[PDB]
């Protein structure tokens, strides 16, 4: 079926875009001591999986990665615990500046593949 | 329910509230 | 009806339905920036199921990812829907087209 | 009915344009500490709308100036300053204008693509058979 | 049912392009799956039964990777162009079949 | 007269909108000069007082003032350019579709 | 009125004075 | 009639390509501070007007700036005045940097208008 | 040189002027950088009449604008006189034909 | 006569001259 | 066998091992 | 007869590329010393004649050594150093030919369009019964 | 033949790349001493010359190394000082070699910007035969 | 046939030119293996030949290498520039001259 | 014979993608102390072939490591020390691995747009 | 003779010696 590359190829946009949202909202809160109630940010990821034989790529979920906390000592501060120990985000600089080239050159690809599905499409429908 | 079908019910609106009251 | 319409009843209404989503379509399009909008969209089976036995009820469309200023439009989702609508239009088009050229060849 | 995509699409080119428009006005005036009349220059920003049923083109409201704490500075030599030298200036944040510079110009190029799209269908369909 | 068989080879040949090129499409957008495997059909030999329901063959991996992805890029990317163009030429060649076959009614 | 009537109104309609392309792409030619105001027809009411009867043109709204007094808006004219241009080519194939119907009854 | 529409009457020009006299 | 569009885009296209011309020429002429007979360059700019209802744009005539003439101090050429002061040329750049994009920008849309035009009519030339 | 002839050659002397004034236009077109090169072109509505009531003098155009080389052919300006008497040669081919497939049907039956 | 019309005699030369006498 | 060709059964799964016990 | 043009065009045509190879030749040999025999490289331009037989084509008449002045760079360690060791290099100006390569493509390409547009017409004038 | 214009731009470019590759090699054995056979490096250049077919294409007959003296430095230490303690250091002119690499790059450049126009025009010409 | 020997020369021209951009292909393929030498065919004798498998011939080298290889990019790219042009040329002269022959039986 | 094109640029195209992981590896890998055995890492890179079925594409036949002898350094307060306290680091040449990514990326270039023009010549064939 | 000209037998190998044998 040559229908199908629509609904396969939006799923990967959609896939990518939302890989590409997470991998921002971590950049942007890498350096976030605290959210709306004392709750230490925590880095996020997406779980991709197959639509099924094998289709488009659906996001399963958004999972907080089980890393520890790169907490860090501030006893003057109403977030320390009893030691005085803050918990900061575990949030790595290079994960995410790779993260955000490969989701984008996933992005451009699946576009390009819709491109030429299309217009192979629009060529059959004109037939003899 | 799946994100892109159709369902007749709005969407509540989106909040993002600075601190928990 | 007619004999004559009987059999392209179902292609044109098929083809005006296709034109309204695609209006639809390029209304959410357009609306893309405007705070506090829902996309809407046709379910294009049912209601041509329902038109096929004699407006048109909106179905607002889930959100893909949320964000603050309420906006609901998505872009790649509802891209590929644009894409895949003008497709099919056309589709029916040239079906429509080559009935129309078989009837008119067979009165010649 | 299809003829009514280019007028909602000659609507959303109307709405972005004077959106760039306003935010190209703001970058230009970002560090104008003057009026006409003495005012200090203040930001403004459209207000968009939709126009009808339930599902249409975008129509730009009006210009509205924001009402967001204006920036003052020391400076008891200008004239303008108040009794305590404190002279006010435009309050613009100047990544929002860039993203919204870019964001409009996103969207126009999307809308003048439907349009084109649109236009091409109609005149295939005008020759139906 | 002799015009029947007759397009009906290059009808199919044309349908297990279309099933090839679905193939190619799902193994590129699902190219970041972790634990996925690399699929696709031997067209030579599925022509050949189908004229005389599809099984598809794993694609054998050429570099080894840790998140157990097989599916390469370059490969995949080849055949996708390699079956598009063979697409666009069976159907020209059926176009230019039907035409030759409508024209001596005229 | 019959089919003079009959084909004149439509050929009245093609004329009309002729002209409208006509003052549409002299103000989108002269969109770069000061002091010009744009210019357009009421098309509906033009055509219905010709087809019961020299165009009595009237200016545009600006949308945002520019200081050299320029009116005119590229794009608001580009989109009515093209509207205009598709409206002609559909009463275009009208036209034709009625003339070739009244030749082929000939037949 | 809204702009876009067609009116009769022109439009006055357009000044931005310097300073207020 | 159609025929007139004809006549508008040649006039639009040839008041489009004087400005481009004169732009080029004060970017060119922009520090070329002396002229064949010894007075300064000055900057110069074409006026549009509209031939006569509606219609296309002419040029009717290329005039010089009245903005003042910036000068500089330096003894040594023989064009300076009593006081040492030359007269370098007032031609800004930025505002010809942006002419010359506007210029073009608008000969595009009027050729693409023409072109639409010409096969608009071609289409009727087949009724 | 009574009634077809005449009510013919109305149209083919039009076409021949049309066609004498495309290749004098092509001619100005292909000799556009030569330097000196002046632009030639006639004066399609005189020139008709003074065939019709029975060598073509060309005119030269004005220059728009001058350059050094002394060359004055207006390169855009050709372009659109070369499209414009193109449309009009194919008017006049048109409407030739037509006119002759009126006539010619006549003779039937 | 006016630019872009028909004329009945020739342009002069063009000189440019670098520096008059 | 060589890369890129067809084979019926799929790859072994793919370890990377810290240390070797 | 209209038949002419093709002529006239083929002539333009033949003209245009013969301009274009000595301007790519040119910059080519830019930098080229000591051609065969010893002699330095000369820049060449062409001449544009018509080729009468009233108005017609543009020929080539000729191809003519450019009378600028002879380039000279200082280098006594050099064997073409002559007696005050200077070696001599051609006067090509980049600018110069870059832009003769422009507007030769440019012309070449509108002359090509003059063709098609004949070749239409008079296709238009065979099919005219 | 309008077709020449590939044979000598492909020339123009072969030789540019000639000469780069010598200023290369001068530049990487600017301080090398004692090569095969234990005689001094020397440096080389290249001569360009046109084929007359007129008007034609660039060749380099051959390299020509530099008569330009070479630096005696005074080491005894060394078997290859001759009685007066000298070693044959190579004479490479590290601003010359700079400078006719940046010529290089630039005529390579300009060459590869003619091709692509011309490549663009002939693929336009083929329009006609139509 | 008559429409055979009116075709024959275009077509082994097609065919020739297709052949060399396979080697020439091949050979900018293998840019890097050393002890490869670069092959090519003399297009004129060729065709001479096959108009009244195929023969390949190595090419002069340009510059030495330590490793062995033998091929020149820019000499190969305006070699493949030069082909591709050519079989352009061919294929449109050919088109050409079926179309003059379809369009005389009407 | 036009359709082994594909084939040929395909296999360069693999061939360099394998080139330029080796060399990737041997960068990330220039300062490995140990393995996961204990041996020392030793630097690898690939060996070609010409894949003739007669010249046709470009082959990887297999991956070496390189006979050059690895470095050792002095360091007696380690347990990977010899008998002599000398323990071994491995031989990469950062320059060589830097210069081979260049001419590996661009031969990949090269390789694209012989593909991309062979691909626009079969895509115009059709037109016959 | 000419570089990139046709050969029918290839060139000797290359080889560099660091020193004369």
């Amino acid at each position: 079926a040559l229908l199908n590359i629509f609904d396969i190829a939006g799923s990967a946009l959609a896939a990518q875009s939302k890989r590409l949202n997470v991998a921002a909202s971590n950049l942007a809160n890498a350096d976030s001591v605290t959210g709306p109630d004392g709750q230490p940010y925590r880095a996020k990821q997406v779980v991709f999986q197959v639509d099924a034989a094998t289709g488009g790529v659906k996001v399963a979920s958004v999972i907080e990665s089980q890393a520890p906390e790169k907490l860090v000592y501030e006893p003057g501060n109403p977030l320390a615990d009893a030691n005085g120990y803050v918990k900061m985000p575990n949030v790595d600089v290079v994960g995410e500046m790779v993260n955000t080239m490969s989701a984008s050159r996933s992005y451009q690809a699946n576009i390009e593949v819709l491109n030429t599905v299309k217009s192979m499409m629009l060529k059959t429908l004109t037939l003899g | 329910g799946v994100p892109g079908a159709l369902s007749n019910q709005p969407a509540p609106p989106n909040e993002a509230p600075i601190a928990t009251p | 009806l007619d004999r004559l319409d009987a059999a392209l009843r179902f292609q044109q209404e098929a083809l005006n339905l296709r034109a309204q989503r695609q209006e639809i379509l390029a209304a959410n399009i357009a609306n893309a920036d405007t705070p506090g909008y829902q996309a809407r969209d046709i379910d294009f089976a049912s209601e041509l199921k329902k038109v096929m036995v004699r407006a048109v009820d909106l179905l607002y469309r889930v959100p893909d990812q949320p964000s603050l200023d309420g906006n609901t439009v998505d872009m790649d989702r509802e891209r590929t829907q644009f894409a895949d609508n003008s497709l099919k239009y056309q589709m029916g088009l040239t079906v429509l087209g080559s009935q129309l050229k078989g009837m008119m060849n067979v009165l010649q």
